[PDB]
């Protein structure tokens, strides 16, 4: 269950744990340095981007 | 050599794709030697198909380059081993990986889509084209390792 969780908070671009995660309305997130959604291709306004401090804390309480 | 490639490679060797052997070249880590087993209940069944995959400079922004080495009678693989697969071109995304490519090529073997001369044969007389593919598999894709 811990591997599945770590994979949920893994940036699909750099393949490392999310660093300054920025989330899309589709639910997918990326490292701030790492940015249509690259994953699901659902379009987004280049301002509907919002940082996800909750995920950032989950990433830290992981390893 | 970007850490992304190191991670993918490490991860690919850890959890291999079922029916697919994929290993980095001993001299050039950007090159992968790939062997895909012919899918069961397909004309390519019993076959082991060799492919070369390499990661260009701009990967993952650019798609990996793949080419069949083993001769194969498939509507979507030309005489030069070049494969028609959308994610190898305009449908490529940085969120995609080597795994997805391997999985897609593997699926392409299970579902040849004729809709080149090879494609013509699969279209006009499918039953015979399958028989040719079955012969090509025996001839070129068996005992070839
Ligand atoms: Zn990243
Ligand atoms: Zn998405």
């Amino acid at each position: 269950i811990l591997l599945n969780v770590k994979e949920e908070v893994t940036c699909p671009i750099c393949l490392e744990l999310l660093t300054e995660p920025l989330s899309l309305h589709c639910g997918h997130s990326f490292c701030q340095a790492c940015i249509s959604c690259p994953v699901c291709r659902i379009s987004y306004q280049p301002e509907n981007i919002q940082p996800n401090r909750h995920v950032a804390n989950i990433v830290e309480k992981l390893r | 050599l970007p850490r992304r490639i190191i991670k993918e490679t490490q991860r690919l060797l850890a959890e291999p794709v079922p029916g697919i052997k994929a290993e980095p070249d001993e001299s050039n880590a950007r090159y992968f030697h790939v062997v895909i087993a012919g899918p069961q209940d397909s004309p390519f069944e019993g076959g082991t198909f060799k492919l070369e995959l390499f990661l260009p400079e701009e990967y993952p922004m650019a798609a990996p380059k793949v080419r069949f080495m083993t001769k194969i009678y498939h509507p979507n693989v030309d005489k030069l081993g070049r494969i028609c697969l959308d994610i190898l071109k305009d449908k490529w995304s940085p969120a995609l990986q080597i795994r997805t490519v391997l999985l897609s090529i593997q699926a392409l073997l299970s579902a040849p889509n004729p809709d080149n001369d090879v494609a013509e044969q699969w279209k006009t007389n499918e039953a015979q084209a399958i028989e040719t593919a079955r012969a090509w598999t025996r001839l070129y894709a068996m005992n070839n390792i």
